[PDB]
């Protein structure tokens, strides 16, 4: 069951040549990246304040960046969130009381 | 001209209970067709009262035994052999020949059901209305029998009046239990003055009033 | 190059003229028919804008005939009108309002028999495979084939079906008809209902011996969509009495984001017989995809109703 | 103009030197269905509506409207057919890698 | 339809002239003299007057307070009766009823008409799609539709997107706003969790006196909270 296909994104917060300011994008900015690929690939991200959040079938980096080490760590945390009921556990779901974050940070 | 009058005005009666009402005449009973002027009526929700027994001494066809049109002459007699949950309403006797149609005083009927505790479903005001300079806190009460209840719109535990009021439906078809809804109307200037907004409803079914509060800026 | 007077057998122009001048009469066709002969007015919505037409119209005269190149709905409404042995081989009708191949409405007691339509249909507000909405009327021995598209995302409700969109009537029902619709649409909200055979049936509306063959597609699964019928919940107060029934219905539809038999189930489902062959039947969002809702019967191939070849229109 | 813009914009890729612009806009009979008309195709695509012309539904539009003019089953089946005719002996994934301008890295 | 069709009413400013035509179809209005008796909103019926039958000399008499501004007539040829209203005032707002009397062949109860007398123009309602931001019921999802700032109280039809078993939509009577004679009322809906789990975003449809439907969208609340990690 590890041969599935799940997509992850970066934060859409593109930087500038002059100052280290990663301004957001809202499917309407003039950056050619969102004009050509991110735009036509229709899916809106909630643009959370902070923290890279998982959806259940996908994932989107929000505060971290996928090239760095912290990117990899949050990636492991994200896939623990995404592949919890079916992959890491033997088809059995979460424990009836414990929430999604129990399996995320302390272990796995 | 032919004045129709009714002594009873309002009453609560359980189903299957005999109720009797008499309407009197002050003038001649002559009609256009010569029959008695009186025409019985029963109010129904969502519409006007419907005729029950016209011509006075003639029982209208299709009318069940519950409503008795045996009244004749100046005096009349109408009964309610069994009461139905859908028979709630006001009863009119009136003359229909001459110019001054004189209706009876009317006897509103309410169906006697067991006291129930309403549920609470509060809704925070939408931010769109906040952009309009007004506010509306929705506090919902559902399917309770005792319509007699008082609603307090305590803004930061301070009751306000004259702008926010209540809205109560009528008896339900399924179970004849009223539902209550109240809306807190506050201007934006008053909205920013106040942080916590609370709805208080004092109801007989409620052992104690149930209040839900929203902090300003929840939405 | 000639016209007929005693009976309009020649041209669609004369037939439209006869419908308009004589909404109430008996009519018959005696030649091949093309609907592009008459010019469709932009303001006009139906080829016949009268209240009713084709009261006793038919194509029973000798060999059955067909009408070609339909650009807009044939009739505006039906009031006891009867259409017999009608055939449509080409259809491109489309309108932002309720668009249908033969009529927008049928108010009372309109019996439609041996009608077959072929072509592509489009619309926004509603689409009927034959009629957008019918009341207190029945259609039998019918069939439609073609492509249906109402993919607009507008929140306005549309009751869209492979034969009829909305069917509200105690005496109204569809019996023994074929729905070979290559339909794709966008269900959007639950108000918009999609049906392979009938979009929605209400007021104790029964469906007997009707089969859907073509594909049913709504891209987003939020709305109510069914392989045979969309839903049976009455628009009036909720009772199973007026919900209606489905009997002897088989769905080979490759329905996407929807069930093979009924889009919305009931606690008490009146549908006595549900037939579904080995097809695409499995299309936190747990229930967003169907898992053999009411289709897990008659998985093997079943005999098809044999009414298709006896149309004999050529 | 709208239909031509859409088809030219979303079909710039080239099978070797052969361009899919000219192969989708023109030669509709590349698979059969020789009775189709390219001008009618473009006109109908122009009048298909705002929802169809939307970039998020390119595959849906090809499957629902553009198809049955080229004789194809689906968009990806059509691209597979083009890759089988032009540029054979090269797997479709290799062609996609050599055609896209996005830096794609695959880790066995 | 099958009713006492009254025309020329609706919203109208005070001091204006309103012409009411109580039309009949399917029965002989000549054999049933038309009587107009108005009723206040939630109150009893208050007599106004009538015109007798054609055989009854078409006698016209008016109420003492209302006398001087009534032209009560009828036209049995077109199966219609006339009620004329002049010098409109706020007290004249009532549930006007033309009724058929003096006939045993026709006594079908008419639907009447709603006449509201106020110089304020009809105002489109402000449709606010309130969502249950707080916790939902254990087995049900509650979604409410709120409309405010609509002047005319004549039919306000609020209907929801889709319903089935276990859904009991509740609507409240109109409530007049204290300022501007406007009105404000809400609409409530109950939704099972299973329907919202698959999606089924509910849209609220509201109907005004003449304004078309406002099809606002209410995303039904089953959004899993994004497990955003706090900065470390």
């Amino acid at each position: 069951k590890l041969f599935r296909s799940v997509l992850v994104y970066d934060a859409f917060r593109f930087g500038n040549d002059t100052n280290k300011e990663t301004q957001e994008a809202n499917f309407e900015t003039n950056n050619p990246v969102i004009k050509n690929f991110f735009g036509p690939a229709g899916n809106n991200v909630v643009h959370n304040k902070h923290g890279a959040y998982a959806t259940g079938d996908a994932f989107y980096y929000m505060a971290y960046r996928m090239l760095d080490k912290s990117g990899a760590v949050t990636y492991t945390h994200a896939m623990t969130h995404n592949s919890d009921r079916e992959i890491y556990l033997g088809g059995y779901g979460r424990r009836s009381g414990l929430g999604p974050e129990f399996y995320a940070k302390g272990l796995l | 001209d032919i004045v129709m009058t009714q002594s009873p005005l309002s009453l609560s009666v359980t189903p299957g209970e005999p109720a009797s009402i008499s309407c009197r005449s002050s003038q001649s009973l002559l009609r256009r067709d010569g029959h008695n002027d009186l025409e019985w009526y029963l109010q129904k929700p969502g519409q006007s009262p419907q005729p029950l027994i016209y011509l006075g001494s003639t029982r209208a066809s299709g009318v069940p035994d519950r409503f008795s049109g045996s009244g004749s002459g100046t005096d009349f007699t109408l009964k309610i052999i069994r009461v139905e949950a859908e028979d709630a309403g006001t009863y009119y006797c009136m003359q229909n020949k001459q110019t001054p149609l004189t209706f009876g005083q009317g006897t509103r009927l309410e169906i006697k059901r067991t006291v129930a505790a309403p549920s609470v479903f509060i809704f925070p005001p939408s931010d769109e209305q906040l952009k309009s300079g007004t506010a509306s806190v929705v506090c919902l009460l559902n399917n309770f029998y005792p319509r007699e209840a008082k609603v307090q719109w305590k803004v930061d535990n301070a009751l306000q009046s004259g702008n926010s009021q209540e809205s109560v439906t009528e008896q339900d078809s399924k179970d004849s239990t009223y539902s209550l809804s109240s809306t807190l109307t506050l201007s934006k200037a008053d909205y920013e003055k106040h942080k916590v907004y609370a709805c208080e409803v004092t109801h007989q079914g409620l052992s104690s009033p149930v209040t839900k509060s929203f902090n300003r800026g929840e939405c | 190059t000639v016209n007929s007077e005693n009976g309009v057998y020649t041209s669609f122009k004369n037939l439209v003229d006869a419908m308009n001048i004589n909404p109430y009469g008996t009519f018959r066709l005696g030649a091949t028919m093309d609907a592009r002969e008459v010019e469709l007015s932009d303001g006009q919505e139906s080829y016949i804008n009268k209240e009713f037409s084709g009261k006793l119209i038919g194509e029973n005269k000798g060999k059955y005939y067909a009408i070609y190149n339909l650009k807009k709905p044939l009739f505006k409404a039906l009031s006891h009108a009867t259409i017999q042995d009608l055939s449509i081989k080409e259809a491109n009708v489309s309108s932002k309002e309720d668009a249908a191949t033969i009529a927008k409405e049928a108010k009372n007691d309109t019996t439609i028999a041996n009608v077959h339509s072929s072509g592509v249909i489009a619309g926004e507000r509603s689409i009927g495979g034959l009629i957008s909405q019918v009341t207190d009327s029945t259609i039998s021995n019918s069939s439609f084939t073609g492509r249906i598209t109402n993919t607009y995302d507008t929140t306005a409700t549309y009751q869209i079906g492979g034969l009829v969109g909305k069917l509200s009537g105690v005496g109204a029902l569809i019996e023994k008809s074929i729905s070979s619709i290559d339909m794709a649409t966008n269900a959007n909200t639950g108000d918009q209902v999609v049906g392979g055979v009938a979009g929605v049936v209400d007021k104790k509306a029964t469906i007997r011996n009707s089969y859907v063959e073509g594909n049913l597609n709504n891209v987003k699964p939020f709305g109510k969509v069914g392989g045979v019928v969309g839903n049976l919940w009455d628009r009036e107060t909720s009772e199973v009495s007026n919900s209606g029934n489905l009997t002897n219905v088989l769905s080979d539809v490759n329905v996407t984001n929807g069930n093979a038999i009924a889009g919305y189930d009931f606690n008490g489902i009146k549908a006595t017989n549900t037939y579904s062959n080995k097809n695409n039947k499995v299309v936190s969002k747990d229930s967003e995809e169907q898992r053999g809702t009411v289709l897990e019967n008659n998985i093997v191939l079943e005999k098809k109703i044999e009414l298709v070849p006896k149309k004999n229109t050529k | 103009l709208l239909g031509l813009t859409y088809l030219e914009r979303w079909y710039n890729f080239k099978y070797d030197n052969t361009s899919a612009k000219d192969l989708v806009l023109y030669h509709l009979d590349f698979f059969g269905k020789s009775n189709s008309s390219a001008l009618d195709n473009v006109i109908e695509l122009g009048k298909s509506g705002f929802n169809n012309l939307l970039a998020k539904n390119n595959v849906i539009t090809y499957n629902v409207l553009l198809s049955k003019n080229y004789g194809t089953e689906g968009l990806f089946k059509a691209l597979e057919g083009y890759r089988k005719v032009f540029l054979p002996n090269v797997s479709n994934n290799d062609w996609f890698k050599t055609q896209s301008k996005a830096y794609i890295v695959e880790e066995k | 339809e099958v009713q006492l069709v009254e025309s020329g009413g609706g919203l109208v400013q005070p001091g204006g002239s309103l012409k009411l035509s109580c039309a009949a179809s399917g029965f002989t209005l000549s054999g049933s003299n038309v009587h107009w008796v108005r009723q206040a909103s939630g109150k009893g019926l208050e007599w106004v007057g009538r015109i007798k039958r054609n055989a009854e000399s078409d006698a016209t008499a008016y109420a003492a307070s209302m006398r001087g501004r009534l032209t009560i007539s009828r036209d049995d040829s077109k199966n219609t009766a006339f009620l004329q209203m002049n010098s409109l005032k706020s007290d004249d707002t009532a549930m006007y009823y033309c009724v058929i009397r003096g006939d045993v062949y026709n006594r079908q109860w008419g639907q009447g008409t709603l006449v509201t007398v106020s110089s304020a123009s009809p105002t489109s309602p402000k449709v606010f799609p309130l969502s249950l931001c707080s916790t939902q019921p254990d087995g049900n999802v509650v979604i409410a539709c709120l409309v405010q700032g609509f002047f005319p109280q004549e039919p306000l039809s609020v209907t929801w997107s889709e319903s089935g078993q276990g859904v009991t939509a509740r609507n409240f009577p109109p409530s007049q706003d204290a300022s501007g004679d406007l009105y404000t009322t809400s609409s409530q809906l109950t939704l099972p969790a299973t329907q919202c789990l698959a999606g089924k975003s509910v849209t609220c449809h509201v109907k005004h006196y003449t304004n078309p439907s406002q099809d606002v969208t209410v995303p039904c609340p089953v959004p899993s909270t994004p497990p955003t990690p706090s900065p470390s």
